[PDB]
């Protein structure tokens, strides 16, 4: 249209509608929703059933390396029945394509680990028991990173308000420093931002 | 009496001119206290030594931002430093833990665990105005051992 | 519940499982409180102990008492090696907290209902 | 190497905790069907033969004895 | 050469058929199958693809040309893990259809 | 066997990273390390704030990075907002994003030759270096964190100079990286005291997820910075290092020759600048200038406006990660369509780059384990990830 | 008036004022008062660093240091004129080279009998011995009962404190023993006759001024405190050896902080369990302490794990 407008392009595009139809294709046990990324990313959505194999298949090919394992992330989502998210992102080296894994998960259901899949899962795989209780299955090592010892939370969550229970303090009773119900010395002051008149036409809701 | 007072203008000048510092690199702020050992506002020799063991410290230095896993860790080694001894931190997140000062985690204040005397502003401190911390320091002693169990 | 479980199916492999670990706590209390270095007696340990277990007793449900296990069992990871100095144990007792009231007569004369 | 040897052991384990049993040191005292104990409460009865006379306890028959007659026939077969 | 390149590996030993093997190992492999699945119809088009071109010619560097790995040796790994990929296709059952469809409203971005 | 906890030790180098280890004797087999001596509480954070108030978050996740990050937030964030920058703005994001590896390779450097004891080439170059901060202060704002990559390009235009200065500064730095080549390279000691330690070369070398060097040096040739364009930043001619085996002394020799190709960039960048504008001109997301918030009318609603709340970003997830001098730079940036994001999960490099650790430490002694953690350049609070 | 959680940052509406308070008692008993929260204003003597380690138990705003010497009016007037009630714990033991040391319990206590009561407060409170006597014994133990009487003239509802002989972390009765690493340790004197005094534990001493600071009607109705049970043994002395296995001076040492080979040996071995008509501790309650369960804390000698 002008300058200081993206150029989108369509080869990437067409090779990434292209390449990821025929994985449905062929695993169609698993796959439950793809989608093509208007600038040139793939989801493919995975009833976490298939959370090894699919990663097993993309392990090897020799249309498809995928073997560089970069983020492991996680991602809550209330109101959805089944709160959480997990979300992979890997990398074909020989190929320079991106593509991430979408599996959806409940609390209390655990999920078969990528232990043997890949080893560079190792911390990652442990820091959403730390911060959600996503027990997933099978972990060599469940321990505590990132998080002190003495918390009872799981904080990355919605219900976790933004100060804890916990704030800290120093006293010369005996020697110890003690813990104590949490005292602010100022509100934290929570605006109100959402103006109203819908920017937006495209991601109109369905009206109902 | 004036024999007696004359001589703690060499004890506690004496203190005020050997001070052999701790430094707790933890964040931003560490950073910033290399560039004062780096030879431009040359720390060294302007009656302060270099880094030291934790043994023989007589001024430390927290400098950038406290969790609750390194509470427990901050006053052990407070405890095994010797009796003349002062806390000094720089760094805005040393004051009130700077922003990140509403997060679940982060100590509140750096003064609700130790003692702190010199309170220097600013997220980094630029090395410019934390040499005029120290020579705010030892301006503060002005302090007197004599006339002290002279008087009671 | 189409969900699977974690470790036990129903309740039986539940409740072998928690009083497994107590003989664990139990033989734990006098083996630390010499070695922490702290100074209280051996036998409020003990009650503490069960202290924690029987509270949470309201539970008719699997694979929740068995999150508990994995909560309960990785306690002692720290705790049978040295990674809470000196602190952490004693965060359990609520020691120089003041008392709640807990009294209708005595919360009306401090507070706007808390 | 005595069968009574074992009697005397088990037979002062049970009144040497100052809980709920007022000096019912009969061989009969069924363990909170007659008893009346906690469930957790049976799991620390068990655990004082580690330490007197020397006694593993291995397996689910903790869970299974639920009488000081019991106690004294596991460390019978155990013993002779 | 005596350096492979991409350190790690080493050349070991013989091109041409340590790779001629492989191929003809995974396609007998290939039809112990079932074939209802297009697992076979793509994976047997591209070694079948493959394997014209290897067997046999002159020289090792033709040989990297019209066979898009990295060297020689490394294009056994290419295929030394797609053999341990497709005996194991035998156990768990792709073919089968979609299990466990999501409960009709979850995909759904905007909350 | 002995269980000592040499970490917490303020003992040089960074007094933090407390771990264990189960040595058998005299060689370690066992290395289990703790991390979480800052969590600050960051990704929590940001969920309450705006677009442009959570920016300085991102710059003070480095030690060092301050237009190296900043880098990896706004090109995350425009390609949300169909943007491209101006032309003269994005000459300015390759001048100081590459001048920011001028900076931790040279910190990489002397922090890794202090742990080892060397104290002379610590102070051979951070007096070299002052010369440097002199342009950040002249430019933004401040020493070091620096607000000054936006979304909307280039906060404002540097001043006049700065083409006389950098030209000026970069003629008389080959001779200073020659002094160090003199002193580690041609000496057989430190040869000595590096060679043939951490050699980890495998295919689970990748397995482990590492980004570069630590990558490369050690065989696989592959980088994000001619495969994956940022900005004009093809348009400059350059190479980069292979290292022989997979020690750390062949991916130390990467360091000497990447700040070799960071020089030739710089005298490749400015001969090719044009003269133009700073912001995004459509003023939705840029602000508009001083001189006209004052006049018209229409300059002060899309000011007033734009500061109390901010931009209107679009949904639909992304992704992107660009070189961080010491890796990749992951950051899934959830939007949900306000001026308040949702959920910002970043990737820093350590998470793979120390836990292989395990891996590569076993098999030698204690005293190689100081020397090992300074070569892949760990800095704690970017393990913050 | 008061708002809120009193567990830091609050206000709770009492503002105190503790002189002394720089040694073993009046420093315990400030580290409660910051913790409910209030205007604590503690004047100190001549002494900037030796209140360093006090700090941190006010939040932020809730301490404030003044300088005052005693003998001065004013200074122990300016600081007073702005509170609600003031309590009082100054004293030491031996006789200095340059004070008087007899008015110093009588003036003093008088010198804050002045128009500090005049100026409005109320719940004013000094501290007593329970074996102070006007008897001719001793010279520091008598001449304390002096000031119980001499300035009970002046204010006339005080409930004036009376405790027993305190056994906490650093105080000077229980750490004479220990300290006694000599050629020969004897008791006082080789006899087991008297031994011992009511050792109350430090943690009763601070609850009983906080329950009594809004009590009410606790003024006048002096009171006295319990120790433990019930009078105590000669076994003490071999309690000490049993189980231990056998601040502003100068810059170099003190002269003269001796072992006082004077009146100092007397005045703790007079123990004079006195009348328990007073209510004093236990309807100020609740206090209740041993002996047996403290007693690890405070020794600290060569083994330390057996
Ligand atoms: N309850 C008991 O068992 C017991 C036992 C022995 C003594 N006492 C007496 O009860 C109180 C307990 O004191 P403590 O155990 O905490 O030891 P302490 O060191 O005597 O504390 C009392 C404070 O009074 C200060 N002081 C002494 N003379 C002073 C003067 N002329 N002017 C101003 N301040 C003076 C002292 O030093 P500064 O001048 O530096 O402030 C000290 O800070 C004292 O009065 C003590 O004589 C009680
Ligand atoms: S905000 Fe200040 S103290 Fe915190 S990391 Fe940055 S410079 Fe250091």
């Amino acid at each position: 249209t002008r300058p200081t407008v993206r150029p989108r392009n369509d080869v990437a595009h067409k090779q990434l509608s292209a390449f990821g139809e025929y994985v449905a294709e062929i695993l169609p046990k698993y796959v439950q929703q793809v989608q093509v990324s208007c600038f040139n990313e793939l989801e493919i959505c995975i009833h976490p059933d298939g959370v090894i194999p699919v990663l097993t298949f993309l392990r090897d090919h020799s249309n498809a390396q995928f073997k560089s394992l970069a983020d492991l992330t996680a991602v809550d989502i209330p109101t959805r029945q089944n709160r959480f998210e997990i979300v992979y992102n890997l990398l074909s080296l020989r190929f320079n394509s991106r593509i991430r894994v979408k599996t959806y998960t409940d609390e209390l259901t655990p999920i078969e680990s990528s232990v043997p899949v890949y080893k560079a899962a190792n911390w990652y795989e442990r820091e959403i028991w730390d911060m959600f209780g996503v027990f997933f299955a099978n972990h060599p090592d469940l321990r505590r990173i990132l998080t002190d010892y003495g918390f009872e939370g799981h904080p990355f969550r919605k219900d976790f308000p933004l100060s804890g229970y916990v704030e800290l303090r120093y006293d010369d009773e005996v020697k110890r420093v003690v813990a104590e119900p949490v005292e602010l010395a100022q509100e934290f002051r929570k605006f109100d931002l959402n103006s109203p008149w819908e920017a937006f036409p495209a991601y109109r809701q369905p009206p109902e | 009496e004036y024999v007696v007072a004359k001589l703690d203008d060499l004890i506690n000048w004496a203190r005020r001119s050997s001070l052999w510092p701790m430094t707790f690199g933890l964040a931003c702020c560490a950073v910033e206290m290399m560039h004062m050992a780096a030879p431009r506002y040359d720390m060294d020799r302007f009656g302060v030594v270099f880094r030291a063991s934790p043994r023989q410290s007589d001024v430390m230095i927290v400098a950038g931002t406290l969790t609750n896993k390194m509470a427990p860790a901050l006053r052990k080694v407070y405890d095994q430093m010797p009796e003349p001894r002062y806390v000094v931190s720089m760094g805005s997140c040393a004051n009130g833990g700077g922003y990140y000062h509403y997060s679940y985690s982060v100590v509140r204040g750096c003064d609700r665990i130790v003692p702190v005397d010199i309170y220097v502003p600013g997220c980094p401190p630029t090395a410019e105005a934390l040499l005029y911390g120290i020579l705010q320091l030892q301006k503060k002693i002005k302090r007197e051992k004599r006339l002290r169990i002279w008087y009671r | 519940t189409s969900v699977k479980p974690i470790f036990s199916r129903d309740m039986n492999e539940a409740k072998r499982r928690v009083r497994e670990l107590y003989r664990a706590w139990y033989r734990e209390v006098p083996n630390t409180v010499h070695l922490f270095q702290l100074d209280i007696s051996v036998k409020q340990g003990r009650d503490k102990v069960r202290e924690m277990f029987k509270k949470n007793a309201h539970i008719t449900d699997p694979r929740v008492v068995d999150l508990l296990v994995i909560k309960g069992k990785m306690e002692l990871e720290e705790t049978i090696k040295v990674w809470k100095q000196r602190t952490h144990v004693m965060r359990f007792f609520h020691e120089t907290e003041a008392p709640r009231p807990k009294d209708f007569l005595s919360k009306f004369y401090v507070g706007h209902d808390p | 190497l005595t069968l009574e040897g074992i009697k005397d052991r088990v037979l002062y384990v049970l009144k040497l905790y100052d809980k709920i049993d007022p000096e019912k040191l009969s061989v009969n005292s069924h363990f909170m069907k007659d008893l009346g104990l906690d469930s957790l409460d049976q799991v620390e009865i068990i655990m004082a033969m580690e330490d007197e006379f020397g006694f593993e306890i291995p397996d689910i028959d903790a869970e299974k004895l639920m009488c000081p007659q019991e106690i004294v026939d596991y460390i019978a077969d155990k013993k002779d | 050469k005596k350096t492979t390149g991409l350190v790690g590996l080493a050349v070991c030993e013989t091109p041409h058929e340590r790779l001629k093997i492989l191929y003809t190992k995974i396609l007998d492999v290939l039809g112990h199958i079932p074939k209802n699945a297009a697992y076979r119809k793509y994976t047997e088009q591209i070694t079948n693809e493959k394997l014209s071109m290897v067997k046999a010619e002159p020289d090792v560097k033709k040989l990297e040309e019209r066979l898009q790995g990295g060297q020689i040796e490394e294009v056994i790994l290419q295929a030394e893990n797609e053999l341990s990929l497709a005996r194991k296709m035998i156990q768990w059952k792709p073919w089968e259809p979609l299990v466990e469809e999501p409960p009709a409203s979850q995909w759904k971005w905007p909350i | 066997n002995l269980t000592l906890n040499f970490g917490p030790q303020h003992p040089a180098a960074h007094g933090v990273l407390r771990l264990v280890m189960e040595l058998s004797g005299e060689m370690v087999r066992k290395c289990d390390p703790h991390i979480g001596l800052l969590h600050r509480g960051t990704e929590k954070l940001i969920e309450y704030k705006t677009y442009l108030q959570a920016l300085p978050y991102f710059d003070r996740l480095d030690y060092v990075s301050m237009m190296c990050n900043e880098q990896a937030y706004s090109l995350a964030v425009e390609k949300l907002l169909n943007i491209q920058p101006p032309p003269r703005a994005q000459w300015i994001r390759v001048l100081f994003g590459e001048i920011t590896r001028l900076l931790n390779h040279i910190m990489a450097v002397t922090t890794h030759a202090l742990d080892i004891g060397a104290m002379t080439p610590f102070f051979w170059m951070f007096e070299e270096r002052e010369k440097m901060f002199e342009f950040y202060e002249r430019v933004s704002g401040a020493r070091m964190h620096a607000a000054y990559v936006r979304p909307g390009g280039v906060h404002q235009d540097l001043p006049l100079g700065l083409m006389d200065d950098i030209y000026e500064f970069s003629k008389n730095f080959s001779l200073r990286i020659d002094e160090l080549e003199e002193m580690l390279t041609n000496n057989r000691i430190w040869r000595n005291r590096t060679v043939d330690i951490g050699i980890v070369t495998a295919e689970d070398a990748l397995n482990y997820g590492f980004s570069g060097v630590m990558l490369r040096g050690s065989g696989i040739q592959w980088d994000l910075r001619k495969t994956q364009p940022y900005d004009v930043y093809d348009q400059v001619e350059f190479d980069v290092p292979i290292g022989s085996r997979g020690d750390c002394y062949d991916r130390y020799l990467c360091r000497v020759e990447e700040m070799r190709q960071s020089i030739r960039i710089i005298s490749q960048c400015l001969n090719k600048m044009p003269p133009g504008e700073i912001k995004v001109d459509d003023a939705k997301v840029s602000p508009p200038k001083r001189a006209e918030m004052k006049t018209s009318m229409e300059s002060l609603i899309h000011h007033f406006k734009l500061y109390t709340e901010g931009y209107q970003v679009p949904p639909g997830a992304t992704y992107t990660a660009i070189e961080a001098p010491k890796g990749e730079f992951g950051v899934y940036l959830v939007s949900d369509g306000s001026s308040r994001p949702y959920r910002c999960k970043i990737k820093a490099p350590g998470f793979a780059h120390l836990a292989g650790l395990d891996k590569m430490s076993k098999g030698h002694m204690l005293a190689d384990v100081v020397a090992i953690i300074g070569t892949q350049d760990i800095v704690f609070g970017e393990v913050d990830r | 008036i008061p708002h809120g959680k009193g567990g830091r940052s609050s206000v709770s509406g009492i503002v105190a004022t503790v002189f002394g308070a720089t040694g073993f008692l009046g420093r315990y008993v400030v580290n409660h008062l910051g913790r409910m929260g209030s205007q604590v204003i503690v004047p100190h003597r001549c002494e900037p660093y030796d209140t360093m380690h006090l700090r941190p138990m006010g939040d932020l705003g809730q301490i404030i240091f003044m300088d005052w010497n005693g003998r001065d009016k004013d200074s122990i007037r300016r600081a007073v004129e702005h509170s609600s009630v003031v309590i009082n714990l100054v004293g030491r033991e031996w006789e200095t080279q340059n004070f008087d040391f007899e008015d110093v319990f009588v003036k003093i206590p008088q010198a804050i009998a002045q128009v500090s009561k005049e100026a409005g407060v109320e719940k004013f409170i000094h501290i007593s011995h329970l074996n102070a006597d006007i008897k001719s014994s001793s010279k520091y133990l008598r001449s304390k009962a002096v000031g119980e009487k001499e300035v009970r003239e002046t204010f006339p509802e005080a409930t004036i404190i009376k405790p027993a002989e305190i056994f906490g972390r650093e105080d000077r009765f229980l750490n004479y023993f220990a300290n006694i690493r000599w050629f020969g340790g004897v008791p006082l004197i080789s006899l087991g006759k008297k031994t011992v005094k009511q050792p109350v534990y430090i943690v009763d001493v601070t609850k009983g001024i906080i329950n009594a600071i809004k009590d009410p009607d606790a003024r006048g109705k002096t009171f006295a405190f319990v120790g433990p049970s019930r009078y105590l043994l000669f076994d003490l002395v071999q309690y000490v050896f049993a189980v231990a296995h056998r601040i502003g001076r100068l810059f170099e040492i003190s002269p003269f902080e001796p072992w006082t080979t004077r009146d100092k040996v007397e005045r703790i071995h007079t123990t004079d369990k006195i009348l328990p008509h007073l209510p004093g501790l236990e309807d100020l309650g609740v206090e209740a302490t041993p002996l047996e369960l403290k007693a690890i804390e405070v020794l600290r000698r060569h083994r330390t794990y057996r």
